């Protein structure tokens, strides 16, 4: 080769053998993740180094955490992280169609062809599938019950059907209690924490809020029945000046009138809000709360639990926005322009405790824009699986909303996808009407896949429904439960439009990229 | 010869010293193989016949315990099913405080039943299902089972009546003595609200003479010595603070300057005045003990030692508030003569020896006090910490007892109850769950049989007597212990009871943990670093 | 046996022969100070590893300067320590006691 | 009080710190399951300002643990006095997709060290001992200095880096 005589040490795979490795890597990959799509699929447990223990079904998690070393694996990879992060759903499908592409372009390509036609087939393909499914797709009006069938087809193939009955009501509820009418849904409204006891199917919501932190002086009341609320980010330690300074005292008289005299700067701070709390709550019959993102001494902590004042120090930044939207008052820098117009309001405050944890409940909000997620479990893993599932259904609700319109599942579209082009494919000229039966080939995978899983015969089932959807021209999709067709928007199983578009064009892109590499080489530096 | 190459796609793209299992036989049978060997493990610490156990962590440090919580601690597991296992335990050992050893059994027993399930042709899921069938229904007929519900938690004798049984399944023959001591400290701290604070209960040990010698104390104690010259007071008016016993300073950096003679010659004398003023105004209130968290100095001590002042110098952070509770004080951040609600009161406050250790005794005449401290005098640092563990237990009973009222017979007889019951249940369900649930019945006698074997008789014929007397409506005979010959007795009147919310959490979890290793298909291990 | 329950290094041992061994061992311990007791008992040396030497006829002592690192002898240590500490004499009969 | 947290950062930097955390608890009387040995007052006065003193007397230092590998912090843990670490102080594929490698890590570092300044009282500053050649210390340490500052931008930030003719008229 002519690289080798440059680089003696180098590494190069020419025409044929990058095709095979590429085409190799592809269908190992797959071999592997195609046990997890459908309800029915396993459950994967991964061993770190360190000893810890994590089962997981999702296939972004699985790809990121099985050992492997493979440039192919990692494109494939990059791919579904970037999936991932923009939709939330559709991890596996991804591999598993590109897997299928390169496998069924491979098997023309080995009786001579070229991978040009393929390519053109395959742009065609892609256009013609897309214009189906924007005509395919059902636009409804998104009420509680469209969103309730949307999140629960998504969360129950990740957990049993007793948890994700739990888990859809909640994640259902918050995105309908932190939305209005316009501006756009925005997370990091809602806050997922998570308590290690009282097993998961006490998962529950709350119209409020939850701190990971309580109060640290003794005397504090453990309890608030009506609450006004103080958010601020001022700081009430000790502070030195920035330019270098020191006392210089001639006698123990003049050391402690220097003593006394350097606290007046935060005495006064802790003075305004005494003065504010008095003012507010005359008699003993409310309560107030400070909440700081910064620290508090000693001192100040003592000189505000004399008059029952509950502090709370180290706030994190998020929950300075969290706050002013739950209870509704103005996070303020400074004390100069102290009114009541700057306090909030809430009906409950307590704190809980865990062995050596400390925890806040904000309670009984007006009218709350933010909520909070309160996962629970006896296990670590349990916390992260039901935490990995509660973003995903999240994702696919907040995505219900944004599009207008939902899409029949369970690999209907498919079918009719499938359908479609093997009518279409006699048009085009040429020979890339076998790029486009492979196309449709590789699209064939889902419900063949869904079969499999139940325990079926691939063949037989496919054949059926496919025998339904020509006779009728009904979307028609798989039983998991008895094999027979069946027809997905009158039992309840839908997806999001835009994970199929997205899904359809990623596959498609990264299926002509990799076809036409010509050679693998590693020359550069060790 | 020639070589197996190896197989094409993901046997070629695993990394090196990786592992990847699949399947039945190279997983589920492996895991199911690794718990039974685990519950193997411990199954011999189980009941009042249990055997202590001697282990020795990788820091050379000595255990001698038969607490399965503690065991499983001090050992170190390797593989995945048993760390799933030992932190069910851990879980109920948190949640409860007791009932960690019957979670390991039930898991073991319900692996090593679904085994041979899976062996003649059923798939996991049935296993799963009926798992979970029979499980509901224990949990449903559990409550109909419940006796003999706790009347008084405030005298002294029911307490300790109570409380005898969770000591005795670790202690066998001190058990009298330990639940009264327990009963004693746990009545003396209990508010009229329902709330008890375990944290409230201290633990002294002290080397010297027999178990036999310990003892119960309304007040606190520590193993320290008086700074000053005062020893004794017979009526203490205490006064508590946080910073240190002497002058402060500036917490900017300073710096005393002089420009004459007369202020060298003047520093020190007024420096010396100020303390003697200070150390008199807090004199004059009536202190008689001063308690500091932090350093104190020469000349504050002479001044203390002066004015006739008992110095106590305790530092933990959490023993001073300790103290603070116990006393009726509040902590002083900065050195000022306390008022009156800041004062508190002891009576006795003195300096003692026991056993070759110096201890300082805050003591009252309070039956109820806010806390109280046990004072264990063991020959060995091993047997102190067994005593304390048991003591532990005592307390989380005490605990839980408040938190429910509810009693139910033990040695066996909840358990044959609960397994006739899902038998007669399971005989009357079509399908290919009814062996499932049939299993999940069976598995229940693992307890009677471990306490026979424990016991050191033929467990065969136990189960066989206690099948047969049960089945007459006799619902509160159990195992004997004290006889030789295999034998039965009526647990209700022997006074053989244990806690009902206990026996609901362990049921839970145990199941719980069981269908998560059964779900497991396929592991994929990292090389270990 | 592909994964093994516990780390590979620990040694377990059950049953008889262990206590057996437990009993052995405690006789070889009240043997070390079986000679220094009554008022014609004679006393011991023991030489450390910085080469400091210790001569006595002290049970406690000479117990405490042996390096003892069996589990089941060490306990026979600790009951002289309590003895000890607690009434001052009769250190080595209670280890010959035991 | 001036209570001072430490940030270890890369395997170098992890060992250092590892080192030096065993040679402060020497000194101390801090052994390596937590409890106090030590005779001397002077040695528990300013014991507070490196570390927790957790109910039940044992002691935790005021440490993070931070390397973009699953080895580095397994083999501190193996290695002595790697026990004494509080287990939820570690950090732990190097580039994915995200538009921004890190920004996960680095989150979660900041949540660690909050709460950790959240027990302390009146905390002064950071000691940050990491690699200043390596890529973890410039590249993967995406300007971690920078993300202290403008979380706690009036706090000291103390980082120890590892080191003619024509000569005429005028
Ligand atoms: N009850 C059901 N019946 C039939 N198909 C289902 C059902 N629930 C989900 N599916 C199908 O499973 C497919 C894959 O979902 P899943 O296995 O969660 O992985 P991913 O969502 O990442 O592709 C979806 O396309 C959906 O149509
Ligand atoms: N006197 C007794 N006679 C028969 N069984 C007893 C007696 N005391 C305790 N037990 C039984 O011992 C069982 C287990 O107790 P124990 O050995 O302490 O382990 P754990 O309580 O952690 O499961 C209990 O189920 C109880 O029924
Ligand atoms: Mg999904
Ligand atoms: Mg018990
Ligand atoms: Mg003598």
């Amino acid at each position: 080769a002519a690289v080798k005589t440059l680089n003696p040490k180098a590494e190069v795979a020419r025409a044929q053998a990058a095709l095979a490795v590429n085409i190799s890597a592809a269908r190992g990959l797959q071999d592997v993740l195609r046990t997890n799509l459908g309800p029915k699929g396993t459950m994967k447990m991964l061993v770190s180094g360190a000893g810890d223990i994590k089962l997981t079904k999702d296939g972004n998690v699985l790809l990121h955490e099985m050992q492997i070393q493979h440039p192919t694996a990692s494109l494939i990879a990059k791919v579904a992280t970037a999936q991932d992060d923009i939709t939330g759903d559709g991890t596996t499908s991804n591999v598993l169609i590109i897997g299928e592409l390169l496998k069924q372009a491979d098997l023309y390509i080995s009786e001579g062809l070229h991978p040009r036609i393929i390519t053109e087939g395959f742009e065609a393909a892609k256009e013609k599938a897309l214009q189906f499914l924007e005509e395919v797709k059902v636009s409804r009006e998104m009420d509680r019950e469209t969103l309730i069938d949307v999140a629960r087809t998504s969360l129950r193939t990740k957990v049993h059907a007793e948890l994700a009955d739990v888990l859809t009501e909640a994640v259902v509820d918050s995105i309908l209690a932190i939305k209005k009418q316009d501006e756009p849904i925005d997370l990091f409204m809602i806050e997922i924490m998570e308590m290690k006891h009282k097993s998961e199917t006490d998962t529950s919501l709350i119209r409020g809020l939850v701190l990971d932190h309580g109060a640290r002086h003794p005397d504090m009341k453990k309890r608030v029945e009506d609450a006004y609320i103080l958010t601020c980010n001022v700081s009430l330690e000790y502070e030195k000046t920035e330019v270098n300074s020191g006392f210089f005292y001639k006698s123990a008289e003049e050391r402690e009138k220097l003593v006394k005299a350097e606290r007046k700067f935060i005495e006064d701070r802790v003075k305004k809000i005494i003065e504010l709390k008095r003012k507010v709550c005359g008699d003993s019959d409310k309560g107030f709360v400070v909440i700081n993102q910064k620290g508090i001494d000693p001192f100040s902590l003592d000189a505000l639990s004399k008059e029952g004042i509950v502090a709370l120090r180290r706030a994190k930044r998020r929950n300075m926005e969290r706050l002013t939207l739950a209870c509704g008052g103005v996070a303020l820098n400074s004390f100069d322009d102290l009114s009541p117009d700057c306090l909030g309001h809430a009906g409950l405050v307590y704190e809980y405790t865990l062995g050596e944890e400390k925890f806040t409940f904000i309670e009984k909000c007006n009218n709350p824009r933010s909520v909070t997620l309160l996962i629970k479990g006896p296990n670590k893993h349990t916390l992260t699986q039901i935490k990995d599932a509660v973003r995903d259904g999240l994702r696919a609700v907040k995505n219900a909303i944004d599009d207008g319109c939902v899409v029949p599942g369970a690999g209907a579209v498919e079918v009719a996808m499938a359908e479609a082009l093997i009518k279409h494919k006699p048009s085009v000229k040429g020979r890339a009407q076998l790029g486009v039966q492979a196309f449709a080939d590789a699209l064939l995978i889902i419900p063949k896949v869904l079969a499999q899983n139940s325990g079926f015969d691939l063949q037989e089932t496919l054949v059926k429904i496919q025998a339904e959807h020509s006779e009728s021209g009904q979307l028609v999709g798989v039983d998991l439960n008895t094999g027979e067709p069946m027809v997905a928007a009158e039992v309840g199983v839908w997806d999001n439009y835009c994970v199929k578009k997205q899904l359809l064009h990623s596959c498609t892109v990264i299926a002509t990229n990799i076809l036409l590499v010509d050679e693998i080489m590693r020359a550069g530096m060790s | 010869a020639l070589h197996v190459p190896k197989a094409p796609g993901f046997a070629q793209m695993l990394k090196e010293g990786a592992k990847h299992f699949s399947g039945l036989e190279e997983a589920v049978y492996r895991n199911i193989q690794a718990c039974k060997e685990l519950a193997q493990t411990t199954r011999t610490a189980y009941g009042p016949n249990g055997m202590n156990k001697m282990v020795i962590n990788h820091l050379e440090k000595l255990f001698v315990t038969n607490d399965a919580a503690t065991i499983l601690r001090e050992l170190e597991v390797q593989h995945p099913a048993a760390k799933m296992i030992v932190m069910a335990s851990h879980m109920q050992e948190q949640e409860v405080g007791d009932g960690t050893n019957f979670v390991l059994v039930f898991a073991g027993a319900l692996l090593e039943l679904a085994e041979e399930l899976l062996r003649i042709g059923l798939s996991v899921s049935e296993v799963i299902e009926g798992y979970e069938i029979a499980c509901r229904k224990a949990h449903e007929i559990l409550p109909n089972l419940v006796c003999c519900s706790a009347k008084n938690l405030r005298d002294i004798d029911e307490v300790s009546s109570l409380l005898r049984t969770s000591i005795m399944s670790k202690q066998y023959g001190n058990e009298v003595f330990l639940a009264k001591l327990i009963a004693q400290a746990c009545v003396s701290i209990f508010p009229d609200s329902g709330h008890f604070n375990v944290d409230n209960i201290r633990v002294c040990k002290i080397l010297g003479s027999g178990i036999s010698s310990s003892s119960v104390l309304h007040g606190m104690v520590f193993k320290k010595e008086t700074e000053g010259d005062v020893t004794s007071v017979k009526d203490a008016k205490i006064a508590v603070y946080s910073c240190p016993f002497d002058g402060m300073i500036t917490e900017t950096k300073g710096t005393v300057l002089i420009k004459t003679a007369e202020e060298l010659m003047n520093f020190s004398k007024g420096e010396e005045n100020l303390m003697d003023a200070q150390v008199k105004a807090i004199a004059d209130t009536g202190a008689n003990v001063v308690v500091t968290g932090g350093k104190v100095a020469d000349m504050a001590l002479h001044y203390a030692n002066k004015y006739n002042i008992m110095l106590v110098r305790l530092n933990s952070k959490w023993d001073l508030r300790r103290l603070c509770k116990t006393v009726g004080a509040t902590a002083l951040p900065r050195l000022t003569p306390p008022v009156l609600e800041e004062m508190g009161h002891c009576d006795s406050v003195y300096l003692s020896e026991v056993g070759d250790t110096q201890v300082v005794v805050f003591k009252h005449e309070k039956e109820d006090g806010a806390i109280s401290t046990i004072v264990l005098r063991g020959s060995t640092d091993n047997l102190m910490d067994d005593i304390e563990r048991a003591v532990d237990d005592g307390v989380n009973t005490f605990k839980v007892l408040t938190r429910d009222k509810r009693l139910v017979p033990g040695g066996g007889a909840t358990e044959i109850e609960l397994a006739k019951q899902i038998t007669s249940y399971g005989e009357t369900c079509p399908g290919l769950e009814q062996y499932a649930i049939k299993k999940f019945a069976e598995a229940f006698e693992a307890i009677p049989r471990a306490l026979a074997e424990n016991s050191g008789v033929k467990a065969n014929e136990v189960i066989s007597k206690l099948y047969a007397v049960h089945q007459e409506g006799n619902k509160n005979v159990g195992l004997d212990i004290e006889a030789e010959v295999p034998a039965v007795k009526d647990m209700l009147e022997a006074g053989i009871l244990d806690t009902y919310l206990g026996k609901y959490w362990a049921i839970k979890l145990a199941t719980n943990a069981a269908v998560t290793v059964l779900r497991v298909d396929q592991i994929i291990m990292a090389k270990p670093a | 046996t592909p994964v093994i329950l516990l780390k590979e290094g620990t040694d377990s041992s059950q049953g008889i022969p262990q206590l057996v061994s437990n009993i052995s061992a405690c006789q070889v311990i009240a043997e070390a100070v079986r000679t220094t007791l009554g008022p014609r008992g004679m006393d011991k040396l023991i030489v450390d590893g910085r080469g400091k030497a210790t001569i006595s006829n002290d049970g406690a002592t000479i117990l405490k300067l042996l390096d003892v690192v069996h589990p089941a002898a060490k306990t026979l240590v600790d009951i002289a320590k309590s003895q000890d500490a607690e009434v001052g004499d009769g250190t080595t009969s209670v280890t010959l006691l035991a | 009080m001036r209570e001072i947290v430490h940030i270890q950062a890369g395997q170098c930097g992890n060992q250092i710190g590892a080192k030096f955390w065993e040679v402060i608890s020497d000194e101390h009387g801090i052994d390596p399951t937590g409890t106090y040995h030590g005779d001397s007052d002077l040695q528990l006065d300013r014991i507070s300002v490196y570390y927790n003193e957790a109910t039940g007397g044992k002691y935790v230092p005021r440490a993070i643990l931070v390397d973009l590998e699953p080895g580095t912090m397994d083999s501190v843990r193996s290695g002595p006095f790697g026990q004494i670490f509080r287990p939820d102080n570690f950090v732990f594929n190097w580039a994915k997709g995200h538009y921004t490698e890190g920004a996960e890590l680095v989150d979660s570092v900041l949540d660690v060290v909050r709460k950790e300044a959240e027990s302390c009282d009146c905390l002064q500053g950071f000691q940050l001992t990491h690699s200043l050649g390596g890529g973890t210390g410039s590249g993967m340490g995406t300007l971690l200095i920078s993300k202290i500052r403008e979380e706690y931008p009036d706090r000291i930030m103390n980082t120890f880096s590892v080191v003619e003719e024509a000569e005429e008229e005028a």
